[PDB]
């Protein structure tokens, strides 16, 4: 939408999670748990590849 | 709100125009201009409690923080009607010390 300005992934996240309805305390008291489930995620779409 | 369906930059109106044959649109787009950098935490501690933005983010100018809003720079000072509170600051990533101002006790001298 413009020039790229830089913010913190694990803040751009918790916009993420607003733009869905969740409040952004949800995404910070859960970080290492969401981390790990996207991780798991990716590296289940590698071995079906 | 759809990306990039009516222009670049973030849509605000568009005019139609006829052409011979088809249809011209003048959209009309908000595009955001002269950034500044700045520190940034995601919560903020105060009494053994986590306050967070209600919208905006919390950002430093190098010795003071404020919240704004986050497209545009406007900095204001972190009351408890700018954040909500949830938890004790053991928990966030991140986490910074300040403090978050009250309105009614310094109205109540
Ligand atoms: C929410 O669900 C997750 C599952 O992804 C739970 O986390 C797992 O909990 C089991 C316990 O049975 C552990 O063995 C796993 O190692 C956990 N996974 C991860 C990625 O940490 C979590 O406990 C659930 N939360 C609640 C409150 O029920
Ligand atoms: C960050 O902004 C603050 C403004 O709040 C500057 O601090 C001073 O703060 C006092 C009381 O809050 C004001 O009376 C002053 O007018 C403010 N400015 C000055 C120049 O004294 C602070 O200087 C700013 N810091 C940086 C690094 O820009
Ligand atoms: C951002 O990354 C920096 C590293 O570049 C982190 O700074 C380190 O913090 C640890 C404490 O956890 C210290 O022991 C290291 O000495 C620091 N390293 C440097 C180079 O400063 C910083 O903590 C990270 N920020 C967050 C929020 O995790
Ligand atoms: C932010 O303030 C808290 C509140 O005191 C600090 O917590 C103290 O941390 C020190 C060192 O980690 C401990 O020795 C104290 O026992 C803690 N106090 C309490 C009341 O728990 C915290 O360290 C501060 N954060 C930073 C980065 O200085
Ligand atoms: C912000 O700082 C970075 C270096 O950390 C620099 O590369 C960038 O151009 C700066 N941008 C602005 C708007 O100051």
């Amino acid at each position: 939408a413009g020039a790229a300005l830089q913010i913190p992934f694990a803040m751009q996240m918790a916009y993420r999670f607003n733009g869905i309805g969740v409040t952004q305390n949800v995404l910070y008291e859960n970080q290492k748990l969401i981390a790990n489930q996207f991780n798991s995620a990716i590296g289940k779409i590698q071995d079906s590849l | 709100k759809r990306v990039d369906f009516c222009g670049k930059g973030y849509h605000l109106m568009s005019f139609p125009q006829s052409a011979p044959h088809g249809v011209v649109f003048l959209h009309v787009t908000y595009v955001p201009a002269q950034e500044k950098n700045f520190t940034t935490a995601p919560a903020i501690c105060h009494d053994g409690k986590a306050h967070f933005p209600r919208e905006g983010v919390f950002v430093s100018n190098g010795t003071h923080w404020f919240v704004t809003q986050r497209n545009f720079y406007e900095p204001q000072i972190i009351t408890t009607d700018n954040t909500f509170v949830s938890g004790n600051c053991d928990v966030v990533i991140g986490i910074v010390n300040n403090t978050v101002y009250d309105p009614l006790q310094p109205e109540l001298d």
